[PDB]
């Protein structure tokens, strides 16, 4: 398709590509555009377009534009909520946030290096999905197909997994706090009291 | 304390939080236990590690806070702020959101009319897409 | 002659060690840790109505770093306990949040807030 | 697009020409062909359009010669990461470096080396491994020089267990590498990884081990008000002492400013020689070691 | 021990010329006394060889040698 | 009931199946006429994998000497 007729349609790969189109997006004719389709419209097609406007019009009223879905800079944890603490022993202990954003700093690294030199199309569109993946990991590791395991043993803790479940920050360390001056010991009868 | 606003955080916001860029993945030099240049822990973008004491040497004192000293660039200030300061990773090329895709269509929304496995396909690599047709100009 | 023995069991905590990701206390007997006060506990004690209870039991007994020398001094030197802080815990709820690509804003009623 | 990525990349290899000798000859010929069609197009001298454009065809046959001994020995490094796989690095990531180091061989690859490229590859894509492996496996970084200390230091040691059959003395160890044993002891401390917090404790799901390790920054309140107490004590003491006397001694010793000024320093806001300053400081605390003001203090050490 | 030994086949290259053969295997008399071991920390263990036996077609020759896998708690 | 003697065998056979694996990449990658037993045999996977059982795993678990009917229990 390239080669045979060119300048006339333009293409692209991977999150720039997604990027390109919301850049360009016109969601307003897709809102009235759907808001026809309601009016006369039949079957599960009435529910599908009814999701694609309520997200549609939640995206229009709000002053936010479409393109945060593409993320282009990656924030990073403040370091002493990922300790690498000393331990006794000459030992170590850190965070599995730490190995993660090490991953996609080692990729965007090379990612970078690639793109320098004259390198193949194969190549580097590899290394972007993984740098992809590695993002991915970064906010959900889990999310799709086998986790990001890290050492083997189990799966890595992920900027998410902190913030759900049983063991979440939410239920935890929010609703739920240790307190000082308290205590606990077991309990005997007293009936002169 | 009156509402927690939310939304998406564009490149902006998150340029505007960041006190630096992380260039490098090192953590600490194996000898002298010290975070690393630039690198993750870096005092120079999140904050000195211990109390009004910055890495070159130059200021071990609380008298003389509040400053920058051009050698290591580390300002001077309580440990604590290690704990609010943060950074971020200028990436070569973009990522989505692994959030708002990959997940029931009120997240996703059906913003693009493309069904899961089209998106699955093109974000990670195995499909094209035509991002603009001169469709006019095709027909003239 | 079990070995549910109240010497093990006996545990007590003026004010001792504290966590390091999150500054609450820290749990067990051998480390003196606090009592963990659950769920179920802040609900029982919202069916009272007890809310100045339940906001020193959340905030100035832990989790707020600045509140709890403060509440020590205070009672030391018989002063009046002051008023507690905002939870060190929601700071680190709201800064991871921020570090998902999502804009948390405090804001006021009157533009921004005071914090 | 699947799970797994490292599938998807072998097939995206796919099925491509393998090379025998004479392909590849031929291919570096118009490597070499086209890389000085570039280096005279490089050149300021005016070339007519024509042969311009021809060296630049040549160029790009030649860049697409490189893309197919690219894609035909990516399998090569595919084996080689696998060489190398298991040792703290992603095997895809361990295959993206040998994809470096191949890159670099086939640009520093011509025939004018009577052996094939398999043989000439592998030397360089272990180099890009290895290096890869010392510089990004280990979340401590350790400088390539330690990491083959620390690995020879390894190799050797797991030797002398297999010979001896037992676990080798740190003196026997010395004396195999050389070193002394305190160059033993540290290269052995320095190659230990770290242990990561979110891991189960033992129980079922008492948290995790993030939660059972007090800090070392958190101020103490009983520490903390002792201290204030201490100022408080200090201050009033002071103020028993006459007012140019107790301002010399704080000024000597900082109890305003975290600076204490030394003697002659004292003598400038004041207008006082720096031996009159020194004698009245001395004074000074001649009158706080009186048992006087020194009963409060004691008990503050 | 020796079936899980003995279910191990020699080794066969691509090529098949050679094999090593683990027939026996046998132990020592451990070094720690039981109560040594229990106050010096170290775990009761004892020593485990096995005959591995280095035969080649291609050699035509066998030759045997005994090794040491470690210590067995 | 797989007793003690059946979860000893299961983890000697995986750490001998990884000293199999290891031989046979040695081979791959060696040369005839300088392989011997000794040489050949890592012994670091059987160790390491009877080392790690011992230690982290549910099935090895801390005596309590609470009184001898404990410990039989
Ligand atoms: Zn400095």
């Amino acid at each position: 398709l390239r080669d045979r007729f060119g300048t006339y349609f333009d293409g692209s790969m991977g999150a720039a590509a997604l990027q390109k189109r919301l850049e360009s997006f016109d969601l307003d004719e897709e809102a009235e555009r759907l808001r026809e389709i309601i009016r006369t419209g039949k079957g599960q097609k009435k529910t599908r377009a009814l999701k694609r406007l309520k997200v549609v019009s939640a995206f229009l009223q709000t002053s936010n534009s479409p393109k945060g879905m593409v993320l282009d800079c990656v924030p990073v944890i403040p370091p002493d909520l990922r300790p690498m603490v000393q331990l006794d022993g000459g030992r170590f202990a850190t965070s599995d946030l730490n190995d993660l954003y090490r991953r996609v700093i080692n990729r965007n690294n090379r990612l970078k290096r690639l793109l320098d030199l004259g390198a193949p199309e194969i190549i580097v569109n590899n290394e972007k999905r993984m740098l992809q993946e590695a993002v991915d990991a970064l906010f959900d590791n889990g999310r799709r197909g086998r986790p990001v395991t890290g050492p083997g043993n189990r799966p890595l803790k992920s900027l998410s997994d902190m913030l759900k479940g049983k063991q979440g920050r939410f239920r935890q360390n929010l609703l739920g706090k240790r307190v000082d001056y308290s205590a606990r010991s077991v309990i005997v009868v007293g009936p002169q009291l | 304390f009156d509402e927690l606003r939310i939304g998406l955080a564009t490149a902006d916001d998150i340029r505007q939080w960041s006190h630096g860029e992380v260039k490098k993945p090192e953590t600490i030099n194996y000898r002298t236990l010290k975070p690393e240049k630039d690198g993750l822990f870096c005092e120079k973008i999140f904050g000195p590690t211990r109390d009004w004491e910055c890495y070159c040497g130059k200021y071990k004192r609380v008298r003389f806070k509040g400053i920058i000293c051009e050698r290591c660039g580390v300002e001077v200030t309580r440990a604590k702020v290690r704990r609010e300061r943060m950074g971020h990773i200028e990436l070569a090329a973009p990522v989505t959101h692994i959030w708002y895709f990959k997940g029931v269509p009120s997240r996703l929304g059906y913003l693009l009319d493309l069904a899961p496995k089209d998106l699955e396909k093109v974000i990670y690599f195995a499909a094209y897409m035509i991002t603009f047709v001169d469709e006019e100009r095709r027909t003239r | 002659k079990l070995h549910h023995l109240v010497d093990d069991k006996l545990h007590a905590r003026s004010t001792g060690p504290y966590s390091m990701i999150t500054q609450q206390p820290l749990g067990g007997k051998a480390q003196f840790g606090g009592q963990r006060f659950g769920e179920m506990e802040v609900w029982a004690l919202e069916a009272y109505g007890a809310a100045y209870a339940l906001q020193e039991l959340l905030t100035i007994k832990s989790d707020d770093v600045t509140g709890r020398v403060k509440v020590y001094e205070a009672i030391v030197k018989g002063e009046n306990i002051p008023e507690p802080g905002i939870p060190e815990s929601f700071k680190v709820l709201i800064k991871e949040m921020q570090s998902l690509c999502l804009n948390v804003e405090v804001l006021s009623s009157d533009g921004m807030s005071i914090e | 697009a699947t799970a797994d990525p490292v599938k998807d990349y072998l097939k995206q290899i796919g099925k491509v020409p393998l090379l025998n000798a004479e392909q590849e000859v031929e291919l570096a010929k118009r490597i070499e062909a086209g890389l000085f069609a570039e280096d005279k197009l490089a050149n300021s001298d005016k070339l007519a359009p024509k042969l311009k454009r021809e060296l630049e065809i040549i160029a790009e046959d030649g860049r697409r010669a490189k893309n197919h001994l690219l894609e035909a020995n990516l399998r090569l490094v595919v084996s080689l990461a696998k060489r190398y796989t298991g040792r703290g690095m992603l095997f895809l990531d361990l295959i993206q470096e040998g994809n470096l180091g191949l890159i670099r061989a086939v640009e520093k690859f011509d025939y004018t080396k009577g052996y094939k490229f398999s043989t000439y590859a592998t030397w360089w894509i272990r180099q890009a491994i290895t290096r890869a492996m010392a510089d990004q496996a280990r979340t401590i970084r350790i400088p390539v020089h330690m990491v083959e200390v620390i690995n020879k230091l390894a190799r050797v040691q797991r030797q002398m267990l297999q010979d001896l059959g037992r676990e080798p003395t740190p003196e026997e160890l010395a004396k195999e590498l050389d070193m002394t044993p305190e160059k033993v002891i540290e290269v052995q401390k320095y190659g230990r990884e770290p242990i990561s917090l979110h891991t189960p404790l033992g129980e079922d799901g008492d948290s995790e081990f993030g939660d059972l390790i007090e800090d070392s920054e958190a101020v103490v309140p009983a520490d903390a008000v002792s201290f204030t107490l201490l100022q408080e004590q200090l201050h009033s003491v002071l103020d028993t002492l006459s007012e140019r006397e107790a301002g010399v001694v704080s000024m000597r010793f900082g109890l305003t400013d975290g600076q204490p000024k030394t003697l002659d320093e004292i003598g400038k806001v004041y207008g006082v020689t720096r031996e009159r300053i020194r004698q009245i400081e001395s004074k000074t605390m001649s009158k706080l070691r009186h048992p006087s003001r020194s009963q409060v203090l004691r008990d503050y050490l | 021990l020796e079936e899980i030994f003995e279910e191990i086949s020699p080794i066969e290259d691509f090529s098949g010329s050679m094999s090593l053969t683990f027939r026996d295997h046998r132990f020592e008399p451990p070094k720690n006394s039981i109560d040594e071991c229990k106050d010096r920390d170290f775990t009761y263990a004892a020593p485990l060889f096995v005959t591995a036996e280095f035969t080649n077609n291609e050699t035509g020759e066998i030759k045997s040698q005994t090794v040491f896998m470690g210590d067995f708690p | 009931i797989r007793n003690v003697g059946e979860l000893i065998q299961n983890q000697v056979r995986t750490g001998l199946a990884r000293m199999e694996r290891v031989v046979r990449e040695r081979m791959t990658t060696q040369d005839v006429e300088a392989i011997t037993p000794q040489t050949l045999i890592n012994i670091r996977p059987v160790v390491a994998s009877i080392k790690e059982f011992f230690g982290t795993s549910q099935l090895s678990q801390f005596m309590d000497q609470n009184n001898p009917l404990s410990g039989l229990t």
